């Protein structure tokens, strides 16, 4: 599970 | 003699792992006499020696501005670790201590809903699309929006207003050409806060 | 140091309402303990006028008083553009203060204003949020209300207004209301007072 923005990595569980 | 000031990451910068979050320790009204100034940095009471000095500046009253940066982690901060800062210099009869933490309280997730143009709207060349964010806690938030893995040019959002429940709400308006939006284009509305499910979520908004 | 000068223009709404009080404020601080005396002078103008309220000295226990003079104003006359200037003299300034306030200058544009439904997804909840976006507008001076049949909708929350890329200003406003009066397709309506405004006022409804 990971959220990326704009092709830029936020967050991974 | 000096005054200490110590300042917050950025919201984006403890939400993105690929980001590098920091507090910042400025101390003003340094004199051009005594301007060694020797800081102490803790994380919740534990000293750690990570920190590094910004080049010093000279003020126009003549007093330098002396600054040191500290790295945090992404989740110490987001568990609300506590930032200390020591800062000493011989005009100082005793060192001064600030402390800083992420805003205390329980996060709560934002409600992020996408508002379509009132047909009211439809009259003038631009229209506008709405992204609510409400029942967050704590304010700091970002909100962009994108249309086909793009970020869109022309969109305002507001800051955030404190609700009398306690949580935060803002609304970010986005202005598109009719057109666009007749033609069934896709638009998102995205947002970043640390209680979403990996920081983040996106909705979505067509025709 | 000396005292210094704070000129405070009226509430907006305050200017919009005929049956309500605008007024300027002039709030002199930091006057020290040996020389507490303070002198107001009002203009309009240019035109001194001499029925500004001046209260007496106040207390602030952190070595100073603090001075109040408020001038009540023509809602016209704010509405026309006419400058405020409030001029202090005190014994410990070289030489008089002097601040100047008017309402914002520029080409006042009419307020667009549509109401919004609540999102389909927010059903799930014990309360909707109903929507006003109120775009376009300048000056930024604007009030923003709701009610339902005649009556007041109190439990709403307003942005302030927010500096849009054209050079005007836009907000929004979210009524907060209990999902069962919504679905009844109960009718709800959002008032917005502003100058540019035909009778400085209009009402938009939002029902289902
Ligand atoms: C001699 O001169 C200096 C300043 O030099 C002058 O600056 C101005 C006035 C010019 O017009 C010229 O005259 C000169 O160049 C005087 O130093 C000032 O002293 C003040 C105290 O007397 C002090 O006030 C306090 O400021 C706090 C907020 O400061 C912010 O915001 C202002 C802008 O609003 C900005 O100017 C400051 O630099 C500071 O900016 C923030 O910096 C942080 C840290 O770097 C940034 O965040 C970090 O940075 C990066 C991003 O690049 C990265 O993301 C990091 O991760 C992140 O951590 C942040 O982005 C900046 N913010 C902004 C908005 O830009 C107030 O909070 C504070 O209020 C509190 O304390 C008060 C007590 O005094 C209380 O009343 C109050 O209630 C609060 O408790 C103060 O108001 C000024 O900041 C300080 N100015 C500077 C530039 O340092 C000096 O006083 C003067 N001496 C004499 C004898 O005259
Ligand atoms: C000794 O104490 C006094 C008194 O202060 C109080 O008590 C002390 C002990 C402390 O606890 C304080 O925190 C207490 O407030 C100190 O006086 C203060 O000095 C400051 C300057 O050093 C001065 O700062 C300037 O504030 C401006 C905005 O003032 C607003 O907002 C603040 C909150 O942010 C609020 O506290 C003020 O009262 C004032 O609020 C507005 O008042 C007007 C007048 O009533 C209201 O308008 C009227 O409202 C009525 C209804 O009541 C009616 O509707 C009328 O029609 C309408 O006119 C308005 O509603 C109020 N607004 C709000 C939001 O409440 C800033 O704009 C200004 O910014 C400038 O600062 C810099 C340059 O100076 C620049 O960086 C910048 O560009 C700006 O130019 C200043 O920050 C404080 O206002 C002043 N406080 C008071 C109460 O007068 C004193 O300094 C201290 N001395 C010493 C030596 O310690």
């Amino acid at each position: 599970d990971c959220a990326w923005h704009l092709g830029e990595l936020v967050w991974c569980t | 003699g000096p005054s200490v000031f110590l300042f917050p990451p950025k919201p984006k910068d403890t939400l993105m792992i690929s980001r590098t979050p920091e507090v910042t320790c400025v101390v003003v009204d340094v004199s051009h006499e005594d301007p060694e100034v020797k800081f102490n940095w803790y994380v919740d009471g534990v000293e750690v020696h990570n920190a590094k000095t910004k080049p010093r500046e000279e003020q126009y009253n003549s007093t330098y501005r002396v600054v040191s940066v500290l790295t945090v982690l992404h989740q110490d901060w987001l568990n609300g670790k506590e930032y200390k800062c020591k800062v000493s210099n011989k005009a100082l009869p005793a060192p001064i201590e600030k402390t800083i933490s992420k805003a205390k309280g329980q996060p709560r997730e934002p409600q992020v809903y996408t508002l379509p143009p009132s047909r009211k709207e439809m009259t003038k060349n631009q229209v506008s699309l709405t992204c609510l964010v409400k029942g967050f806690y704590p304010s700091d938030i970002a909100v962009e929006w994108e249309s086909n893995g793009q970020p869109e040019n022309n969109y305002k959002t507001t800051p955030p207003v404190l609700k009398s429940d306690g949580s935060f709400f803002l609304y970010s308006k986005l202005t598109v050409d009719k057109s666009r939006w007749q033609q069934g284009n896709v638009f998102s509305c995205s947002v970043m806060h640390e209680a979403l499910h990996n920081h983040y979520t996106q909705k979505s908004l067509s025709l």
